[PDB]
RNA sequence: UGUACUAU
């Protein structure tokens, strides 16, 4: 498919001025063997005219830049030539640069759905000047279109890159996007869409990574947190279960930078529900990760739910502890309760956020009680097995 | 399979 | 004894 003027009976003596001299451009970059020569040759030694043909073969002309943005191999030539136009601080430094936003805002939503034009996004995004790269972000659809980016396993990673080089006076409308009631639904079932409000989360806390922010950036990053931590504790118990949104409470639950979220997601989804949650694939993984980081007044609450909060079955005299010890699920958040109670009482864990030292020792005693009642049956698991040296190794300490 | 248990009250 | 994502 090459041009047989290059064709051996490739040739080895074939310079890039060749290929650019030829205008046959486009056929070298389409092709494998071609794009993979085209690759290299741009690295070389580069005249300033021939810098000038690669700009107006790879990223001048609109129609030919598209061509090769959603190709296979043709996007790695455009990612380099781009490369080289930035790193160009010649005269035409500003003109290739706008006509290089045109380009790509001209064809937003098509380019980020393609599997190749969405890398060429992703690199203009990190690469261009930043009054540049936010032009881009513009460009960004508003209706039903930004679902299909969220949800797309390529077409995801351009908000992804967006939140993270772009500052979010430009994609504050994306966390309002987002934080729509039906909108985050649908985002927040898809695996993919899962990892675009992961990232945005991460972006919206105040952690170290936010620190050079000025006062008036945090402000506007609290109030999207705000209005998206809304959205999401409202469907708190619809996440938690999910299999994919499992993660993302997981992590509010967890981050300490995000602390005041921990006691709102408990009791709205959690508190009263700690058995059956317990006994789901995906929510007893939250659940695990609510004891470990609740605050001591509310892990109280969640310890007297499983030990004193629900009546026993009335034919066989099961309780929560019964359930939960032998179930699939449940046994690891007993797990859990006996590592917490166990860390707590050895001097690992503060217990003292009152002094709750006497709490946990109440809890340990009850689990103690449990499993050395129940040692035979807790002997044929690995579970048990576990707990029964937990509390083992304590002793010897 | 799940095992549902009732809860107790909270007054 | 138990889940995702990490995409040319």
């Amino acid at each position: 498919v090459l041009p047989t003027w290059s064709l051996d009976s490739m040739r080895s003596r074939l310079s890039l001025s060749e290929v650019l001299d030829s205008g046959d451009l486009m056929k070298f970059a389409v092709d494998k063997t071609g794009c993979q020569f085209l690759e290299k040759a741009v690295k070389g030694s580069l005249t300033s005219y021939q810098k000038f043909q690669l700009f107006e073969q790879v990223i001048g002309r609109k129609d030919d830049f598209l061509k090769l943005s959603t190709n296979i191999f043709g996007n790695y030539l455009v990612q380099s030539v781009i490369g080289i136009s930035l790193a160009t601080n010649d005269d035409g430094y500003t003109k290739r640069q706008e006509k290089l936003k045109n380009f790509i805002s001209s064809q937003m939503t098509d380019m980020c759905l393609d599997k190749f034009a969405c890398r060429v996004i992703q690199s203009s995004l990190q690469n261009m000047d930043l009054s540049l790269a936010c032009k881009l972000v513009q460009a960004l659809p508003r209706d039903a279109r930004l679902i299909a980016i969220c949800v797309d396993q390529n077409a995801n990673h351009v908000i992804q890159k967006v939140v993270a080089v772009i500052p979010l006076k430009n994609w504050e409308f994306i966390v309002d996007f987002v934080a729509t009631p039906e909108h985050l639904r649908q985002i927040c079932s898809d695996k993919y869409g899962c990892r675009v409000v992961q990232t945005i989360i991460e972006k919206l806390t105040a952690d170290s990574m936010n620190v050079d922010l000025t006062s008036a950036a945090q402000n506007l990053r609290e109030r999207a947190l705000q209005r998206l931590m809304t959205s999401v504790t409202n469907r708190c118990q619809e996440l938690a279960t999910n299999e994919y949104a499992n993660y993302i409470i997981q992590h509010i639950v967890s981050n300490d930078d995000l602390a005041v979220y921990r006691e709102c997601i408990i009791e709205k989804c959690l508190m009263r529900n700690l058995l059956s949650l317990s006994q789901e694939k995906f929510a007893s993984h939250v659940v695990e990760k609510a004891f470990l980081h609740a605050p001591l007044e509310l892990l109280a609450e969640m310890m007297d739910e499983i030990f004193d909060g629900y009546i026993p079955h009335p034919d066989t005299g099961k309780d929560a502890l019964d359930i939960m010890m032998f179930h699939q699920f449940g046994n690891y958040v007993v797990q859990c309760m006996l590592t917490i109670c166990c860390d707590a009482v050895s001097g690992r864990r503060q217990t003292k956020e009152y002094d709750h030292a006497i709490s946990f020792q109440d809890w340990l005693k009850k689990l103690h009680s449990r499993v050395t009642k129940e040692r035979h049956r807790l002997s044929r698991f690995s579970s048990g097995k576990k707990m029964i040296e937990t509390l083992a190794n304590l002793r010897s300490t | 399979p799940k095992q549902l248990l009732q809860l107790r009250s909270e007054i």
